[PDB]
């Protein structure tokens, strides 16, 4: 791949949180397939030029000098919700870092700042983020859909999956100690991701320094995939009868024996919930009763006339 | 404004809009309805072969005799005799209050008035279908095609000096193949001819266009002939309930020149004729949520072809998927008829612009539709609703705007039962709505063209026509063995004490309180209602249902001094023009 | 013959608007969708060895700005507005509140900023070799789209706002005698200005020849705006021209430009087709270009007025066997029938045949294309039928013979909102929606795009061999059959290979050659990108070789290209000296035209070195490597495939598979150079970028 998509990428790969400039070069260092171009002070202004003259890379000064990156082999998550502008990912600093684009370069990008001169300035203040389209471009990669608007809590997992590339994320760590929520939680906001097909669902085990070993489900995105080794019968709706008739006819028919809400919607060929409104509204008329009986996982209800 | 209260007991301002109507009507009329159109499609006596009593009796609507009944008119000590009348009995008219009850044999799925011309002073018919059986109910998914009867039922004529005395006469019957039928809809001007019309023997002077929704999944157009016509050509010792097996004028059909594949369409469920002048379109709606278009003079080899019997086949010319579920209902709009709307069992009203069938005008979501309504002088669309997804209480009629005005729903009346059919006069600017729970309500609509929400109370502008009850003295014998219909009418004359009178206080009860029935026939269902078209007989209204009993009604406290005044200019011109 | 490719294409929302599926001759597909394009592209992917279509997703963007037409100033039309609603005859209230032309948006009404149509331009359109998506939302907003860098769709023009403010500098009237100003206050005037600036449709002319092209749009009112656009289309600096005629045709509803070629004579005019139903053919004369001509008469094809809408039309050229001659074969979708007309210019003239093929379906057709080179059309309906359509030759016009295709039987009970034909054939792709399940319609509505095969391997295999285009970028639909039968049999079929290597041995033309370079690429990634290993390490070194052949003939155009033109003394663009060495370096260069002409260029060049320099060491870059270029201190330049100048830019151009790269024109260039830098790769035909 070309060194300058593959640094676009590795800036594209970090969330909204960016990257300082020494993260950038360990991001570099670190990088699977290996980076093309040797990093050395004159390369180090070429990449950083090359930088500084992408419109759809930004600049930022954060307010702290950030810690740099443990080596990842085997960030606090921040999210930002419902912004009116549609941008998406954690940041902690979100609302208290600042641009400082204008200052590293000119409206025709070019730069006004060596790297040497703006990290002589800055430290580790300054950030290098990558723009929406770019961000989310390099989770879905070429061939998913930009057209996919997720819930935020799912583009905070994929972030979270996306910088750790090849390495990925235990979802036992995401919701024990990243998110901080319950497995249910996070399986729920995981599915759509799995749905539109976007992550990988891998067992692994862990060893404990202990020395016992445990499973866990390793999550890796699509880029860095890598297996590790170890009856009743429907309804047909009649003209001539309104749809609590025929709702209640089906319960009728049914009797003692009763249907689920479930099977309603079912026979019914009606949505989730149109037939929740058709089993509340006999419920209401009092002409159905529920009744409970522990099925599966979960106590189900079961609706019976009150002629039986 | 206006302030005061008028003569007939409503407020001024309520009635405003009422008066108003019946210019605005009167104006679009002359403009855009006419006098002749199909002269071609003149009736031919050849082909209306009369059914003997052994030839008709399958055809014949299974129930002899009416459910047991009686009838009670506010004010009047109640009679409380049980009534129980033949298949094709009337009941004679009231003497001064002028309802009347008649037997349809079956309970009534279709329904609507014969267009008779302004001024005409016509004969006053309704055209209608009874199911074959009480009790039986047929699934959408299927092409029924099962035989059934359509009934032309002669109202008389409607005229003041008419009234009292008045009967409903079962003038003839068609003997139908082509299924249960589902709608039907008159050409909206332009068919009637006068009965004395001469014509060449084997022409009959033109009662009607009229076209079948069949639930064969094809629509059928009959020209009707006036019935004396029909008996002079008749042996006079035939059978006087007559019923004919009538060659269809035109049969009309989704397909295609060497379509071999018959039509996944299924079942036709609404129709709506082009409103205006030359009337040339007819559209239906499907059950698999097409609307298709025939365009009825078509002369193209690729639209009409003709049978060998003489009747045409007919192509249609323009078909869009409006709906993902089969269309309920078709309102076609009277003051520009490039715009359509159409509701669904997908309970989403679309507004459309047949110049552009690919994206609608506007979509509103809402409770599943049974009937609209679309005024002429009002923007929006009035809609029934099956109660099963309704946020409860709220449930009952709304108007909606087609969305320019941008108001709110304005909820013209609360129900608890699911409204069955709906009827808009644009004579009167008023609805009037049959239901499950047995009333007919009619309303009174605002000016539209003003907020609705300035109407701080729409209790004020409603009333109860009548209630159906079943009073004790799972099948329509085990409930007709044990029950008998109550009829209980309101005094239409006048609306003074309104809010006061009981029908009022029963009806308060029938909103928001009344706990619905489901466990028996709801033999009380009103399943249609008509408000008269035509502008003599304007204040007429026909209701029927689950029952098989028509009643009629007259309006009186709407009818007016401006009603009296058109009725009569129209009377004058329509004599200086046919002598 | 029909059977499904493996992936289907999900749509995130309701796909949208007149005939909704296009196929580009640049092999991209559009879909347009309420509140987006779907643009997919489909790639000859050599990196991977997933069997499936290697489909890349991006989107153009519905417009958040709801477009208003220009009507008149600001006042004056807020007046007229509140006048017409607020008019009491029901006709004019009820015509201003519904009819949505003149309320794009309002309180309740919902905006109607989705896509109603979409049409590609030819290849070469756009400011790279590419081409251009015109795109037209529900609300008449008229844009025209393209994807500068991959990522990004970015708004060209709005040529809403162009004509808009062209008609209001000019009263609304073309001639301003013909018409003076009538009073906007009169409804059937506001409606007619807005009626003469709705947007139908619109259609892309070929490409005239500096390049141009034309973009015809069709109004409400049956006036056509041909706008006359500069090549290459760089936004409204290039807008050369926009010429409005008048149909008299009444309530149109498609365009097509009808294009034809009969000895030294080309003859072009648009073919129009009114909602009423009848197809006339307008002469349009006003154009630029001298080697064009226009019909000397409107002719009309039906006459009927059957109130059948003519929903779609197309046209291909065909040569007739039996006449021997040039023709032009229209189709046009009327309700549920095909109309067809044959044109065949004689000394008659235009002779003139036509029919109406029936019983095709039982609804009206909602989409048609039509395969460019054969004449086959293919039609459907929303019950899911689609129905294959044969021109077949007859003594004189033709006869049409047809067959359905059986899609339930590749995805059982469905509904097709939309068709089109791959540039040569090879794929039927379809918008498809859960059907009817016997009776019971679905719950729950999804759009899936979904490709089903046309030709076997081995017609794609006898199509590519005898390929008169010779080009491997126009037939990669093609080629996309040919890769997956070697991703599933991991082996070139024998044949295939016995006619490469005849055609290598009896033309050797550099097609060929690419066309072997693709194929041991698929097959090297076939055995999974040991022996598997030996036979991996020898098909490397037959990839090597080829490529070594295919940079020798481009070097010897190169070279030659330097020899023929001026020598420029600076050796500014090319290394001229390290090719001369680089076609030295081997005894294999047995090429007597080669050995000489690095003589003859050796003899022209100039003895002083002029070497290209590392810029970030000011350090000469010895010609090392055919990939690339290393400076003394070891760090790396990448090399244009194009003219071997090192790429030392922050940005350069990438060719679609990644197979090579290329350095932008610069001004220094000359026209020469800057001719060979816009040209496809050598090993891939298709767009550097
Ligand atoms: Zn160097
Ligand atoms: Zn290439």
């Amino acid at each position: 791949m070309d060194a300058l998509e593959s640094l676009l990428d590795e800036v594209a790969l970090e969330g909204l949180d960016g990257l300082c400039l020494p993260a950038l070069w360990s991001r570099l260092e670190t990088r699977v397939p290996p980076f093309p171009l040797p990093l050395e002070p004159c390369t180090q202004e070429f990449l950083w030029r090359a930088l500084a003259t992408h419109p759809g890379i930004s600049f930022y000064e954060e307010p702290r000098e950030r810690p740099d990156l443990q080596l990842q082999d085997r960030y606090p998550i921040h999210m930002i919700l419902e912004n009116k502008d549609g941008i998406q990912g954690s940041c902690r600093y979100f609302k208290e870092r600042k641009n400082i684009t204008n200052d590293i370069r000119t409206k025709s990008l070019q730069p006004r700042c060596t790297m040497v001169e703006a990290f002589d300035r800055w430290g580790k203040k300054l950030i290098i983020v990558a723009s929406q389209a770019m961000r989310y471009r390099a989770l879905i990669g070429q061939e998913g859909d930009p057209d996919l608007k997720l819930p935020d809590f799912s583009y905070c997992i994929l972030e979270r999956l996306g910088r750790s590339r090849w390495q990925g994320e235990l979802q036992r760590d995401l919701h024990t100690t990243a998110f901080k929520v319950d497995a249910g939680k996070l399986h729920y906001h995981r599915k759509i991701l799995n749905k539109n097909g976007l992550i990988t669902m891998q067992s692994h085990v862990i060893r404990l320094p202990t020395g016992a070993q445990q499973h866990s489900i390793l999550l890796l995105l699509n880029r860095f995939h890598v297996d590790r080794r170890s009856t009743v019968p429907p309804v047909d709706i009649v003209f001539e009868r309104d749809m609590l008739t025929q709702t209640y006819d089906l319960i009728e028919r049914r009797g003692t024996k009763g249907i689920s809400q479930a099977e309603i919607r079912v026979a019914m060929n009606v949505g989730k919930l149109e037939a929740r409104m058709l089993c509340r509204l006999l419920q209401r008329f009092k002409v159905v009763k529920g009744f409970m009986e522990d099925e599966g996982r979960q106590r189900t209800t079961k609706y019976i006339s009150c002629v039986f | 404004h206006c302030r005061g209260m008028a003569p007939n007991g409503l407020p001024n301002h309520i009635m405003a809009p009422v008066w108003k109507c019946l210019h605005l009507t009167k104006d679009f009329r002359e403009q855009k309805h006419s006098y002749w159109e199909f002269a071609e499609w003149i009736p031919l006596a050849w082909k209306w072969h009369l059914l003997s009593e052994l030839e008709a009796a399958p055809y014949l609507p299974q129930e002899e005799k009416s459910p047991l009944f009686s009838v009670q008119r506010e004010g009047l000590p109640e009679d409380g005799t049980l009534y129980r009348i033949n298949r094709f009995s009337s009941i004679t008219a009231h003497p001064e209050r002028w309802d009347v009850s008649f037997f349809t044999g079956g309970p009534l799925w279709a329904l609507d008035w014969c267009p008779v011309p302004e001024g005409a002073g016509a004969s006053q018919y309704v055209a209608l279908f009874s199911s074959p059986d009480m009790n039986e109910t047929h699934p959408l998914s299927q092409l029924h095609s099962g035989p059934g009867l359509l009934q032309l039922w002669g109202l008389g004529t409607l005229q003041q000096e008419s009234c009292p005395g008045n009967r409903a006469h079962f003038v003839y019957g068609i003997a139908c193949d082509n299924g249960c039928i589902w709608d039907l809809k008159f050409c909206p001007s332009g068919a009637w001819e006068l009965p004395g019309t001469p014509r060449k023997a084997p022409l009959l002077p033109r009662l009607g266009l009229l076209a079948l929704a069949c639930s064969d999944g094809k629509v059928l157009l009959f020209s009707l002939p006036h019935p004396e016509a029909l008996l002079a050509q008749q042996p006079p010792d035939a059978v006087k309930p007559a019923i004919y097996k009538v060659q269809c004028v035109a049969t009309l059909q989704v397909g295609s020149m060497q379509a071999t594949d018959p039509s996944e369409c299924g079942q036709c469920l609404s129709l709506a004729w082009m409103p205006t002048r030359p009337h040339q379109h007819l559209a239906a709606g499907y059950y698999n949520g097409m609307v298709v278009f025939w365009n009825l003079p078509t002369n193209s080899p690729l639209q009409r072809i003709r049978l060998s019997d003489g009747s045409l086949k007919l192509y249609p010319f323009q078909c869009f998927l409006a709906h993902d579920q089969a269309v309920r209902t078709l309102q076609w709009c009277k003051a520009n008829s490039h715009f359509l709307v159409s509701a669904g069992s997908d309970r989403k009203i679309k507004f459309w612009d047949l110049r552009r069938p690919y994206e609608p005008i506007n979509s509103i979501k809402r409770f599943l539709s049974t009937e609209l309504a679309w005024l002429l002088p009002y923007n929006g669309v009035t809609v029934a609703q099956d109660n099963c997804y309704a946020s409860y209480g709220l449930c009952g009629i709304h108007y909606i705007d087609a969305g320019y005005l941008g108001f709110k729903a304005y909820f013209t009346a609360p129900r608890k039962g699911t409204v069955w059919s709906l009827s808009g006069s644009d004579w009167l600017g008023t609805i009037a709505a049959g239901d499950i729970s047995g009333e007919l309500i009619a309303a009174i609509l605002p000016d539209m063209a003003l907020n609705p929400i300035n109407v701080k109370r729409p209790v004020e502008r409603r009333f109860p026509i009548y209630k159906a009850d079943l009073i004790p003295y799972r099948t329509y014998t085990e409930t007709v063995n044990h029950h008998y219909l109550l009829f209980q009418d309101t005094d239409l004359g006048s609306f003074h004490d309104l809010l006061r009178r009981e029908p009022m206080l029963r009806m308060q009860e029938g909103e928001g309180h009344s706990q619905l029935c489901l466990d028996r026939l709801q033999l009380e269902a009103i399943h249609k209602v008509r408000f008269s078209p035509n502008l003599d007989s304007y204040g007429w209204l026909v209701s029927g249902g689950q029952s098989g009993l028509v009643r009629i009604h007259f309006v009186r406290g709407l009818a007016s001094p401006l009603g009296h005044r058109m009725q009569l200019e129209s009377r004058a011109h329509f004599n200086a023009m046919f002598q | 013959m029909v059977t499904r490719r493996e992936p289907a294409v999900k749509l995130q929302y309701a796909v949208s608007g007149l005939e909704p599926l296009a196929w580009s001759e640049d092999h991209r597909v559009s879909v347009s969708t309420a509140r987006s394009i779907a643009v997919l592209e489909l790639i000859c992917d050599v990196h991977n060895p997933g069997q499936d279509l290697v489909i890349h997703r991006t989107s153009v963007p519905a417009p958040l700005n709801s477009c208003l037409l220009k009507v008149g100033s600001k006042t004056e039309v807020a007046e007229c507005k509140e006048k017409f609603a607020a008019s009491k005859d029901p006709t004019v209230s009820q015509t201003f509140m519904l009819d949505r032309v003149f309320n794009p948006e309002g309180k309740a009404l919902p905006p109607m900023r989705g896509f109603k149509y979409t049409s590609w331009s030819p290849m070469g359109c756009d400011a790279n070799g590419r081409c251009l998506l015109a795109a037209l939302t529900m609300d008449n907003r008229l844009t025209i789209q393209a994807n500068l860098n991959r990522l990004q769709w970015v708004q060209l023009v709005d040529l809403t706002e162009i004509y808009g403010e062209r008609l209001y500098e000019t009263s609304y009237r073309l001639s301003k005698n013909e018409a003076p100003e009538g009073n906007l206050g009169d409804f059937a005037e506001f409606q007619r200005r807005h009626s003469m600036q709705t947007p139908v449709r619109m259609e892309w002319s070929g490409i005239c020849t500096v390049g141009s092209v034309l973009l015809a749009v069709l109004f409400e009112n049956g006036n056509i705006a041909v706008w006359q656009f500069q090549l290459p289309f760089v936004g409204k600096e290039s807008i050369s021209s926009c010429n409005t005629i008048e149909s008299g045709i009444t309530s149109p509803s498609v365009l097509f430009w009808w294009e034809y070629e009969h000895n030294n004579r080309k003859m072009s005019g648009l073919i129009v087709g009114s909602a009423f139903g009848p197809i006339k053919i307008l002469p349009v004369n006003l154009k630029a270009v001298k080697g064009y001509f226009t019909l000397r008469q409107p002719v009309i094809l039906w006459k009927e007025m059957d109130q059948l809408p003519v929903h779609s039309i197309k046209c291909v050229p065909l040569y007739h066997p039996y006449q021997k001659c040039s023709c032009s074969l229209v189709v046009a979708a009327r309700g549920s029938y095909v109309f067809w007309c044959l044109l065949l210019i004689s000394k008659a003239g235009l002779n003139v045949h036509n029919s109406h093929v029936t019983g095709l379906h039982s609804l009206p057709i909602v989409s048609m294309t039509a395969d460019k080179q054969n004449g086959t059309v293919y039609t459907c309906s929303s019950d899911g039928k689609v129905r294959q359509l044969i021109p077949i030759f007859t003594d004189v016009a033709l006869k049409f013979e047809h067959q359905l295709i059986k899609l339930s039987d590749v995805f059982g009970s469905v509904r097709t909102h939309g068709i089109a034909v791959s540039p040569c054939g090879a794929y039927l792709a379809i918008i498809t929606t859960e059907g009817m399940i016997n009776g019971l319609h679905p719950v729950n509505k999804n759009y899936q795009v979904q490709f089903v095969t046309l030709k076997t391997f081995e017609e794609a295999a006898a199509q590519l061999l005898e390929s008169s285009v010779q080009n491997l970028f126009k037939q990669v639909d093609l080629i996309d059959l040919v890769r997956w039968k070697i991703l599933k049999d991991k082996h070139i079929p024998q044949f295939l290979q016995e006619a490469l290597e005849k055609k290598i041995e009896s033309s050797g033309v550099t097609y060929f050659w690419r066309f072997k370079l693709f194929l041991l690429r698929i097959l090297y990634q076939s055995m999974q990108k040991e022996p598997m290993e030996e036979k991996l390490l020898e098909i490397q070194g037959k990839i090597e070789a080829v490529e070594m052949h295919l940079t020798r003939e481009h070097m010897k155009r190169v070279l030659g290209e330097v020899y023929l033109h001026t020598w420029i003394t600076e050796n500014t663009s090319i290394p001229t000296r390290g090719l001369c060495n680089f076609l030295m370096s081997d005894e294999e260069y047995d090429d007597r035209t080669a050995r000489v002409l690095i003589g003859h260029i050796s003899k022209k060049m100039n003895k002083q070195t002029f070497p290209e320099h590392c810029s970030l060491c000011k350090e000469i870059l010895p010609f090392t490597d055919r990939k690339q270029a290393v400076c003394s201190n070891g760090h790396i330049w990448l090399r244009c495939f194009l003219t071997y100048q090192s790429c030392q830019s922050l940005i350069y151009r990438r060719c679609l598979l990644h197979d090579s790269i290329a350095r932008h024109p610069a001004p220094e260039d000359p026209d020469w150079i800057k001719r060979l830098l816009q040209s496809p790769c050598p090993f891939c035909d298709s767009p550097v970028f």
